[PDB]
Parts: C-alpha cells; structure tokens; sequence
C-alpha cells in the first residue's frame, strides 16, 4: 500500500493543486453589511 | 395586560390551524393561567413575577 | 528646531461592521479593509474586574460573533440540524439528522403521523428529530465543536426548557 | 472567579468558600479612607448625617442587637487583654461572625470598634466646642458610615487583588545600589 | 404526557425549596451597585419597546434618563432575585431596596 | 552532661500536658506549670538519669468536655524507655489501650519507631493511637506568634455552620489531617476547626477549616 | 456599547468618576498637574486681588 | 445581537464524550471517497471533499438543505477506514490499559480485590463522599474471605450513597468541587501506577508478553523470557475446565478486558454517577469513520490573486487515498484460495496487512496531530493537523475566545485638552459619523429620530440605516 | 538575630537566648511543615507584604489575605501555575490557560460536565457572566395575572 500511495498522492496532489489554481471566488455580505473573507490566516 | 399578550402573540395564532404536539387541529383554549416565578405565591394573586431576559 | 519625521504608521480607524473571518466570523485584521480592534485577555479581566457583565457580553459576543444558531434539545448538538426541505406549498422545518431514522428503516419496525416526516436535498425521508430550538451562542463555539468532532470528540449542549 | 457573595463570604465561582469574610471585616477599600477620620468626621458631622440620611433606614435596621452584643465581648476581651495569644477567651466570637453588618448597625470590626472608642475617650473637649454634637450622636454615625462601607455582593474582589499585585510589580521592573531576594523574582518565589 | 407532569412537579417543587421566604430574608437591605445599574438598563431596555411608563416624560427622550426618574420616584415594576451559593433566593422588590 | 536532655524532656513534657488540656481532658494549671527542679524530684532516680515510665499518664473528659463530646474515651500517654521502638513493645502499649478500655493511645517515643511497628497503629478500633516524636515536642508550636488560636467544632457546631452558610462540607477551606495543628488537637476527618486570627485590617476574625 | 444594559454599566460602573481611589490603597489617581498647579500657587497668593 | 430578536431557550451545561461510528455514520450527509477535489469546470468532484451535500460551496447551492453560501450552516459528513485506527488523543490511555492486562484471565493484573477496592473508593467520590473513601479502607475483619471483604465493602458503599442521599449531603447527580476533584485524581493516579507495577498476573498467576510502544502510535509484543514460559506451563494444569501488532488484535483484547473489568471502569471514567447506564466500551479509543467537517471550515483562501487549496483538505484527501488502496489490498487478500496459499505467504500477508495499517494510521496522525505523524518528505515542514490549530501561538481558546476583534470601535492617537470635562472623551467626526447606535423608534424620540434619517449618514447628527419589524 | 539558612528545630534549643515563640522565617514551605498551614499563610501575606513595602508601595492587606487564604485553600503550599490550577473545577478554563488537547483529553475521559459556573466557561458559551451585574436575576411584576 504505501509504495502506490506515494504515485496516487503524487498525481492527486498536482491535480487538486491545478483546480484550486484557476477557481473563481465570490464575494459573500451578511446582512449585518459585512464580507466574508476567505483566509485560514488570522494573522495577528 | 399579560394574560391579553400571551392571548395575541401565541394562542391566537394557534386557532384552526394544525399542532404538531396535540397531534390535532386547535379548535380554542379555556382557562389561560401563568405560573408566578414566586413559588411562594398563592395561586390566587394577581400580581405575579416573569423572568426577563438577561 | 528639528521637525522629526513620523516612524508610525498613525493612521486612524473606525469599525461600524465590516468583513468578517470566515472560520470564526469575528471581524478581521484590517484598517486597509475595515478591521476590528481587539479586546484581548486583559480586558476582559478589566471587565470582570468592574463586575460589568454586560459591557463583557457586548464586546465578546454581542458585537463580535454573537449567532442565533439551533440545538437539537434531544442529543444536544449543534451540528446535526438542518432545515428541511419541503414539497412545495408547505413550509420548510428545523431537524437534527442524529435523532432521526431513515424512513425505511422506521417502517420496518402503530401509525406514522405526518407530521414526523421531512425530507433533504437529496430526497431520502426522514421518521422523527423534531425536537429542536435556537441558542444564542459565539459563533467560535460551532468551529471548536466542529473540529472536536473531527478528532472524535462530541459535546453535548443541555438546553433549558425541555 | 473570586467574588464577594451575597452572605459576605468570598467564594470562588464553582462555590467554594475563600473567605469567611473580605479584610475579616467586610470593607470597600475605597470606601476605606475616612473611616478612622474621626475628626475631619466629626466637623462635617451635619453634612454627613445628610448624606447617609438615617430616617430612611430605621425601618430597615436592628439598632440594639449588635451593640448589645459588642458590649458583652469588650469586657471579655479587656478582662483577659494581658494574657498571651493562646490563652484567650473564645467565649465570645467577634461581632462580626455573628451579625451581618449590613443589617446590624453596631456591627463592625474590632480594630474600629477599639480606634472609634479610644477617640471618644481621649477627646471630650471637642464635644463641647462641637456644633451641639454629643458623643453618643457621633458614635451612631460613624457606625453608619462603616455600614456603608461595605464591599457590594457581587464584587470580583479575585480579579482586583491580582490586578492589585501584578500592575503595581510593574514600578519593580529595576533596582537601587541580610542580603535577601527582592522584587519580581522574590514575588516570583 | 403523564411523565412531563412529574417533570413539571419536581421542576416546581425544587424551584420553591429553594425560596427563602420573605420574612426569614438575611442580606443587605441596601441595593447594591450592580443591582442598581442593571435594574436601570433593563428598565430603559422595557421602555424602548414601549413597556407603559409610570412617570411623566418632561420631555426625555433617553430611556435611560427615563428608567432614573421611574427610580427616584421607586416606580420601577422589577424584582430582584439574589442567589446564594447553593441556588436558593431570596426575592426583594426594587421599591423596598434602600438606594444609594 | 545530662542537663540537657533532661530538660529537653522537662520541656517535652510540658507540651504534652498542654496538648492535653487544650484538647479537653482535666489537667491542673499547676501541673502544666511545674518547675525544672520538682521534675527530677518526680522522675528521675538518684542517678540524674529520667525515668520515661513513671512519666506515663491517664486523663479524663472534663466537664464541659463530656457535655460537648458525649463520646469522648479517655486518654492515655506514653513515654517508650528504648531509643528505638520494638513491635514487642508496641503490642505491650497497644493491648493496655485496648484492654483498659481507652479512646486514645498517645506514643511518646524518643527517635524510632520500626515500620514493623507501625502496622499495629489502626490495630484496635474504635480507640485511636497517635505517635509523636520527643525532639518535635521541645516546642509547643500552638504558642506561636504566627499560629492562631485552632478550635476543634462539637457535631452541633459544624452542622450550623454548614447550614448558615448553606455549605457543602468540600466546601470549606482545608486543614491537612497531618497538618502539625491538626496533629495537636488530635483531628479526625471531617471535624472542622474554628480559627481566631489576628487580622491587620480587621481585630479578632473567625475563619474555619475542615479536616480532610 | 450596543445595548442600554452595557451602557447603564458603562454610565454608573466603569465611569472615569466611579473610580477616583484606587483599589490597591484606596488613594487617589485623578488630579490636575503642571500648569493648573503653578497657576494655583499664583491665584490663591495673599497678592492676588 | 438585536434587542428585539429574544431568545427562550438557554444552554444550561456541557457534556463532554466520544463519538460513536454508529452516530456518525447515521448523522452523515455524504460519504467522502475521492481525494479529487475538483474538475476541469471548477466544479465539485461528486464524493469528494467539496460535495455539495456538505454545504453550499462558491456560487452553488448546499444539495442538503438548499440554502446558499450565506444561510447554509454546512452539515458534516464521514470517511470510512477501511481498518480501525487508534485515536491519536487517546492513545496514552490505550497504552495503559492494554498494558495492565492479563492476556490470559482477561483481568487487570492487579488482584481484583484490590481493584474493586479503587471502585469502590471512585465509586463514593462521585457523590462527593470524601470521609466515606477513607472509612472505606478501614475494613477488615485466601479466595473465600476476600468475596466476604468485596462483599462487605460493597454494603458500606450502598449504606453510606443511601445515607448521604437522604439528608442533605448529595443527589444522584453527584457532589462535585475541587477537594472531591483533588482526591478523585489523586486515587486513579494510583490506580494507575499500581497496574502498571504487576508483573505474574496476580488472578490467575500467568505472564503475559510486555507491550512496547512509539512516538507514532505503533505497538509491539515482545515475546516471553525464559524464567517465564517456565513459570505458564506449571500453571497449565489449573486452567482446565518482538513483532508489530495490528490495531484489531489490541481491539480485540481490550474489548473483553473492558467486559470483564467494567464495574472499575464504570467509575474511572465517570467523574460523576452515569445516569445514562451507557457501558465503558474500549471502542471508545479507536476510529473506525473519520467525521469530514462541513465545507465552511474548509475554504481555500485567497492570498491576495492567487488561490490556495485548504490544508485541512490536503490532509483528507491523503486519507482518502490510503483508504481507496487499502479497499484493493482487501480486494486481492479475498481472491487468495488457501489451498495455495502456503505457509510462507502467512508471513508475506501479514507484511503486507502491517504495511497498510501503519500508512492508514499515519493519515489519520497527519490529520489530528501533526506530531504524532512521520516527517513528510523531509523538508516542506508539516501541515497542522487538529490539535495545531487549537494551539496555535497563544491559541483559539485565547486569541478567538477569551478576546476577539469587535464591532463598532475606533483607535486613535490622543491628544491632550484642558477644555473637555474630566469624565468625557473628544471624539473625531470621522468617528462620529461611521459609529452608530440602534435606537428603537418611539413616541417620547419620533421627532429625534426623524431629524437623523432626514440628515443622512453624513451629517452628524445623523443616521446610516433603518431597521424594519 | 538573622540567619542566612532555616532550622527551627535547632534553634528551639537556644531558648537561652532567642524567644522560640516569636520566631519568623523567609521560607513559606519550612513554615508550613513546621508550624501548620495557618502559620504559613501569615508568612505568605508577610513575605508578599515585605516585596512591597521595600519599594514604598502600598497594597492593601485585603488583597493579600485573599491571595494568601487562595494559595493555602487545600491545606497545602499551591502555587499559581499548572499544578494549582489543575484542581479547578472548570475544564473550559483549564483549557483557555495552557494546553487545550490535554485538558480536553481529560475531560473527555472522565465524561465531564462543564457546569457553565467559572469566567471562562461563560465567555466560552455565551452565557452572561456570574460576577457583579449578572449575580442575581430580574424579574418583572405584572399586575391583572388572574
Ligand atoms: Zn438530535
Ligand atoms: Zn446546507
Ligand atoms: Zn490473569
């Protein structure tokens, strides 16, 4: 098993990678008036 | 007027309309009673005490 | 005289509401893109230490992620309701996919009442969980639930009244 | 979570008892300053009186019990004054153990009790070069005032204490030039 | 059906164990500070939604200002229930709290 | 040059009679108070050298004892001769309680008792048996500036403590059972302690203690 | 403060003026400095008509 | 928060547990089986970790409840392991019991006696019974008397539960502050130190082999010493009447020491009486489903134009794989006839059965607790697992719960002025006209508030919006 | 007389020359195991008490007390880090102070019920906090209930 799983790996990782690569992302207001940002950074 | 807001806000609205709880259609109601939160009220008095929200 | 040059980026900044982190939606770390300023550890020990209940309430949940969010009050979860949906015409309800049966499953072991039936998205039909209300929580609370249940972890809210 | 309760103790929020009672004697400390102020009480004896108003709690109050009580420990405490720590009367508890002071006008801890009389008594001229101020009078008043004194059930008296050690430790930060350990790193300890 | 009811009785008979009586009542007969204060918030919160008001306006239009002169005058109909650490109460009106 | 010793174990003595006392068996003020020199006359061979067994003594409840402490045996104290504690001696001791019919035994050894021997401690319920070391009893530690006054609560007195403060008992504040007070007055589990500090902000201040 | 219950906390609790002494010993933390105090040396003087 | 929105219900406690396969398996929205995230279109892989029954993902509506990205809580859903895993929180735990066991009576090696002494000790301090666990150990009046011992100490507990239950002292939903919590830690230390500390089983007097760990949650069975196996065979006639060791074996022995030891266990790991009457099952220590949380905790982000995958994701998908390539091994290992298969394949198997449990296992390290997982191809430095992200620097409990960034507040530098009153604030019309209040409409302030929606949200004083009913 | 070092029991021999009843140490820990935890508690609030009075700052001894009667609440000597915290009965704080997985491992095992009563567990939930203006409830008098 853990020799197929680094080829399977591998290749989905360069796939799940490429999608995420050109996808689109929408702008989401609550109606408090306040956008949701897409970060998984709080960075403070 | 409590009786009368407990009337208007929440029994009224019941009145032939389906209840999931009494398994039925309400047709009405009798005898609207709210229990004081002073325990140590008679059941008589008519003042009582309701808890406000925080 | 010597005028000295400014080292600090001074600017000032206001928040009414503004964007919002996604996992935790609490407001994000801005000025550029309307931030929220932080009441950290030490203030909130002001703010017990005032005996204010209230000014902490306002600043750690009302103003921040305050969220009216629904438990099932028969499994105590927050995370296994959903609203239902509905044939068209009757109006959608909120119901906790643990406490509920498949609808095979229910007829496979009396009447079943309307009532007790909903449906998903999908279209499988669902006997039962019915038992559910809102909360009023920090909206925080669901994301640290959520990730305890992926570690295996569940917790268990007791709501009052029953 | 240390908080001052609505029976006087101070408990932890879970209901553990800290303390029976907050300085053993019940005081705000800022409501402390002029309570041994006895004669900068005793002018503005009048607009005191006004200010703690004592028509609107006669009513509310035991008047008797307490000073009643406190009378019967200064003789036991004052018969056996000169005798060591260990071989002292306990017959009579402290008042404050057995009367609420929020309650019992009278009700009041030793220390004051003994400071207030010890002025009362080292000081009769200035009830006469009073304002018509009797000793009597001023006694009941300045009771009043160490009933109002009191710290308010409810009080984060943990939350304080903590602040009341940890900012000041702040201007500990350095040192001047036994031998022992000082400062922060003593606090430490 | 017949066991909410017994839910209901144990519900309501702890509830009155825990009520201490009116004249057995042993705390401060001056209301406290944070009573006070949240008895004028909660009071003023009633009034913004149009709880029928006992004293006359003058011209206030902050319901806080309002709540105040309902205290002066002891016209606010609120309770308050003080707990003690085992979860027994005592009840005292706000009329009958000395205030200050 | 005995003269220490002797009146280390003059001293040693003296404790235990207070110890005594204050745990609410009848002693003589006098008793306690004895001076150096009746000590030897009393214990002591016309040898210089002190005689531990003639030191052994019996007390009784007092008055407001027996009201308090319906329960409450009577005492027994011993002073072992041998440097080191035998289990033979031990049983010799531990029978005499047991057989005379005694609430509490009290150990007065001089530095060794053998863990053989201290098996046979809880060996005779429902009576009690206590050690304490002579070097330890030099001093009577309840005489201290920094140790308040420690009174031990009859059942009546904790059960309206508990009430008016509508307690638990894990509630109240903890006195360790081999706290060196509780050592003193002989607590058991569960007996709450009444404390009369010296407060620096209030005078006299009552605080309690329960044994756990 | 969004809500009247914080604001009546923040009007009659944590109020600048609630807090003139201290906890710590009970003294004040409020005053005025430097210019309002020579200014009162000078108002208050004997000299001072 | 909206004075006119109240809420009836409250939450009263929390109790704390472990999810059960059966729970989750039923609450589950979608299983999850394809570690493809995305498509060619950008659109959710069906059965992969976007699908949509999750939640409403971009500009797609939730398939579960049919809200959007805005109204949709998100529901969670599961991954099978094709193989039971250890909890990586747990497995300290685990350790220990698997370790105090008789692999041959099925009992804890310390004397059941003395085992049932702890119980009954526990057992008293779940109603707060401090004195009582102490009393407990003063009674005493070889295998017949121990059963009158057990027996009598069991009555003293009952006598003492029914006593403190009739006067004041407890209800049956325990008695718990700190002294009780103190005492209570300190016997299951103790419990736990003296199970450890047997060797010869002292029930049934056999050895069983010891049990060796890693920092990585593998367990091996070092085989018996000489002395030992000496010491069994002598003990063969009264009962008649190293290598890696898979998870399942360890399942399968603690399963019947927790039947067998579970009066004990009923109290270890119940810090209050179990009203429900669930039993302590060793199921609890290991997983047989992985709960896929719902896709609003899983969104990429955005760092500023580029978009950057989820690693909670990365982590999952990485299970799921090892997960589909296990469902082979198991596919193959069913289409070997055992009239072929030799005594030599025994061990090639098992080689192959190690190889995929410690893989599958790895994942799920990797995913909870980054620690407990192998390096990853040394350098890239580890993606956060669970337990990272609540500890975090100073941590979410911390940083997005004891504070928080907040609404309606301003920072600004100070300036000095002598001309505002002691008790107020001067406060920039910048601010004055961005902060804003909710003032509930009534007869006593129409006028007031007419003016401010007629003035607008720029001059102050002024107003920015209106709430309906 | 000062001493740099600790041993009560040796100097309870010079009764000749010091007065062993008034005698005071630095050490919290020898106080307590020779002299009982009442004792300790006094050189607590003394020690504590000292550190101040050397930089002229005033801290009330009410604040001290009540640190001192916290730190001996088990009988015991229990300092303000991970071990006197541990007893706590509140495992959302324990969490909130210094090690979350830990904590919540633990209350996990013991099927713990967070009773919602200490600081921490409020904010965590929600729930209006126990301290001051939240220390009692408000109920509303309403006339015509019959
Ligand atoms: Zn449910
Ligand atoms: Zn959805
Ligand atoms: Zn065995």
């Amino acid at each position: 098993v853990s020799n197929k799983k680094i080829v399977f790996d591998d290749e989905v990782s360069i796939e799940n990678k490429e999608s995420h690569k050109e996808l689109d992302l929408p702008e989401v207001k609550e109606d408090n008036g306040s956008e949701i940002v897409y970060e998984e950074n709080t960075s403070e | 007027n409590p009786l009368q807001g407990v009337m208007k806000q929440h029994l009224n609205p019941l009145v032939m309309k389906y209840n999931n709880k009494v398994g039925g259609v309400v047709l009405g109601y009798e005898g609207l009673k709210i229990l004081d939160a002073d325990p140590l009220s008679k059941e008589d008095t008519s003042e009582k005490l309701i808890k406000i929200t925080p | 005289y010597q005028r000295l040059r400014h080292m600090v980026n001074d600017k000032f900044q206001v928040r009414s509401t503004g964007p919002v982190n996604s996992l935790t939606m609490q407001p994000v770390k801005g000025r550029k893109r309307h931030g929220g300023i932080r009441v950290g550890e030490m203030e909130r020990d002001a703010l017990i230490g005032h005996g204010t209940s209230f000014l902490l309430q306002d600043r750690l949940l009302n103003s921040s992620d305050y969220t009216q969010a629904s438990v099932c009050r028969e499994c105590g979860s927050i995370l296994t309701t959903q609203q239902s949906v509905p044939r068209i015409g009757s109006i959608s309800t909120v119901c906790c996919r643990r406490c509920s049966m498949r609808f095979e499953d229910a007829k496979k072991l009396i009447f079943i009442d309307d009532s007790q039936i909903w449906e998903d998205g999908q279209g499988n039909k669902f006997v039962g969980g019915n038992e559910t209300t809102t909360v009023a929580i920090p909206f925080v609370l669901k994301y640290l639930d959520s990730e305890l249940s992926a570690m295996g972890i569940r917790l268990r809210y007791n709501v009052e009244p029953k | 979570g240390v908080h001052v309760s609505y029976d006087n103790s101070i408990r932890d929020a879970d209901g553990t008892l800290v303390q029976f009672m907050y300085g053993g004697d019940a005081i705000d400390i800022t409501k402390e300053s002029h309570m041994t102020q006895f004669e900068f009480c005793l002018d503005n004896y009048y607009a005191l009186l006004k200010k703690y108003n004592p028509s609107a709690l006669i009513e509310h109050l035991d008047v008797e019990s307490a000073l009643k009580y406190s009378k019967k420990t200064l003789k036991y405490r004052k018969k056996h004054s000169k005798e060591p720590h260990y071989k002292q009367s306990v017959k009579y508890d402290p008042v404050l153990a057995k009367y609420n002071p929020a309650k019992y006008l009278g009700s009041v801890s030793e220390n004051f009790q003994d400071k207030l009389e010890s002025f009362l008594d080292k000081n009769s001229k200035l009830f006469k070069s009073s304002d018509g101020v009797n000793e009597k009078k001023f006694r009941a008043l300045m009771q009043l005032k160490y009933m109002r004194s009191l710290i308010n059930p409810g009080e984060a008296v943990g939350i304080i204490a903590s602040q009341s050690v940890g900012e000041p430790s702040t201007q500990m930060t350095l040192n001047t030039f036994a031998n022992v350990t000082l400062g922060i790193p003593r606090l430490r300890e | 059906p017949e066991d909410f009811q017994q839910h209901e009785q144990i519900r309501r008979k702890t509830l009155k164990e825990k009520a201490i009586p009116k004249d057995q009542r042993a705390t401060t007969p001056y209301m406290t500070k944070y009573e006070r204060a949240r008895i004028l918030g909660t009071r003023a919160l009633q009034i913004s939604m149009n709880a029928p008001v006992f004293v006359d306006l003058e011209g206030e239009t902050d319901p806080l200002r309002i709540a105040m002169k309902e205290l002066a005058e002891k016209k606010i109909p609120l309770v308050i229930r003080r707990y003690l650490p085992d979860g027994s109460f005592e009840d005292w009106s706000v009329e009958e709290l000395i205030v200050d | 040059e005995n003269e220490r010793n002797i009146s280390r174990l003059w001293r040693a003595f003296r404790t235990v009679k207070e110890m005594v006392k204050d745990r609410g068996y009848f002693i003589t003020q006098e008793e306690v108070e004895l001076p150096l020199e009746d000590f030897k006359a009393k214990y002591c061979d016309s040898m210089g050298r002190p005689q531990r067994k003639m030191m052994s003594f019996q007390a009784n409840p007092t008055e407001e004892s027996i009201s308090k402490f319906p329960d409450m045996g009577s005492l027994w104290v011993e002073f072992c001769d041998e440097p080191s504690v035998g289990v033979k001696t031990m049983k010799t001791f531990v029978i005499h309680i047991q057989e005379k019919n005694f609430q509490t035994g009290i150990f007065v050894y001089q530095n060794n008792i053998t863990p053989s021997a201290m098996k046979l401690v809880p060996s005779i319920p429902p009576a009690t048996i206590e050690t304490f070391n002579e070097a330890a009893l030099v001093v009577n530690i309840t005489h201290h500036e920094l140790v308040p006054k420690h009174i031990r609560l009859s059942s009546d007195e904790k059960r309206e403590l508990l009430k008016r403060y509508r307690l638990k008992e894990s509630q109240l504040p903890r006195i360790q059972r081999a706290d060196p007070v509780a050592l003193y007055l002989g607590l058991k589990r569960g007996e709450v302690v009444k404390i009369i500090r010296k407060s620096e902000t209030s005078g006299r201040y009552a605080s309690y203690r329960i044994c756990m | 403060p969004q809500n009247e219950n914080a604001r009546a906390e923040a009007l009659n609790l944590a109020n600048t003026d609630s807090q003139y002494l201290t906890p710590t010993s009970g003294s004040p933390v409020r005053g005025l400095i430097q210019d309002h105090i020579s200014a009162g040396v000078w108002l208050t003087s004997k000299d001072s008509f | 928060m909206d004075i006119s929105k109240p809420v009836g219900s409250e939450i009263t406690s929390v109790d704390f547990g472990i999810l059960t396969a059966k729970e989750i398996r039923n609450l589950s929205a979608k299983q999850i089986t394809n570690p493809t995230v995305l498509d060619n279109l950008g659109h959710p892989v069906s059965g992969g970790l976007y699908d949509l029954a999750l939640g409403a993902f971009l500009r797609n509506l939730c398939s579960t409840c049919g809200l959007d990205e805005k109204f949709c809580p998100g529901h969670q859903g599961h991954i099978e392991l094709p193989v039971p895993c250890y909890n990586p929180l747990f497995f300290n735990q685990l350790y220990i019991y698997l370790r105090a066991s008789c692999l041959f009576c099925h009992h804890f090696r310390l004397k059941s006696v003395e085992v049932h002494r702890y119980a009954c000790k526990l057992r008293l301090l779940q109603y707060g019974l401090i004195d009582e666990s102490y009393k407990l150990d003063e009674i005493t009046l070889s295998s017949t008397l121990l059963n009158e011992l057990k027996s009598k100490r069991s009555e003293y507990v009952d006598m003492a539960i029914a006593k403190a239950l009739s006067d004041g002292r407890t209800t049956e939903r325990g008695s718990f502050t700190a002294t009780v919590n103190d005492e209570r830690k300190k016997l299951v230390h103790e419990f736990h130190k003296k199970l450890l500390s047997r060797g010869k089983c002292d029930n049934c007097g056999m050895f069983s082999p010891k049990f060796r760990k890693d920092g990585f949650t593998k367990i091996f069975e070092t085989a018996l010493n000489e002395k030992q196996i000496t010491n069994n065979r002598v003990k063969g006639f009264i009962r008649q009447d190293s290598t890696y060791i898979l998870s399942t074996e360890v399942k399968n022995i603690l399963d019947t020491v927790f039947r067998k030891e579970q009066c004990v266990l009923q109290y270890v790991f119940h810090s209050r009486p179990n009203l429900s009457r669930k039993l302590v099952k060793a199921d609890s220590f290991f997983m047989d489903v992985l709960v896929v949380p719902p896709t609003r905790f899983r969104l990429p982000s955005k760092l500023g134009e580029e978009v950057h995958e989820n690693s909670q994701n990365q982590l999952l998908s990485k299970v799921l794989t090892t997960s589909l390539l296990i469902r082979d091994l198991n596919d193959d290992l069913s289409k070997l006839q055992k009239d072929k298969v030799s005594l030599e394949d025994r061990r090639v198997i098992f080689s192959r059965l190690m190889n995929a449990f410690v893989t599958i296992q790895n994942d799920v390290n990797a995913f909870i607790d980054s620690t407990k997982a192998q390096g990853r191809t040394s350098g890239k430095v580890p993606i956060p697992g669970v337990k990272q992200a609540l500890e975090k620097k100073e941590g979410l409990f911390r940083k997005h719960m004891m504070g928080k960034r907040v609404n309606y507040a301003a920072r600004s530098v100070i300036s000095p002025d002598p001309n505002i009153e002691t008790n107020e604030i001067g406060v920039p019309p910048v601010f004055a006209v961005k902060l804003t209040y909710p003032e509930p409409v009534t007869a006593y302030n129409i006028a007031e508030l007419r003016q401010a929606v007629i003035n607008g949200p720029d001059k102050w004083p002024g107003a920015t919006q209106i709430q309906n009913e | 007389l000062v001493t740099e070092g600790v041993n009560f029991q040796a100097m309870w021999d010079q009764e000749a020359f010091i007065d062993v009843d008034g005698i005071t140490s630095n050490d919290v820990a020898a106080v307590l195991k020779t002299y009982g935890v009442e004792a300790a508690r006094n050189t607590i609030v003394n020690e504590i008490n000292n550190v101040f009075s050397r930089y002229a700052i005033s801290v009330s001894f009410r604040h001290l007390d009540l640190i001192a009667d916290m730190m001996t609440r088990q009988g015991t000597y229990l300092a303000f880090n991970r071990q006197g915290m541990e007893t706590s009965t509140s495992s959302f704080m324990k969490m909130s102070y210094e090690t979350t997985c830990q904590f919540l491992t633990k209350a996990v095992l013991d099927n713990e019920r967070e009773q919602l009563d200490s600081p921490s567990a409020r904010i965590v939930v929600g729930k209006l906090n126990n301290v001051g203006t939240g220390s009692f409830d408000v109920l509303a008098k309403v006339p015509n209930a019959a």
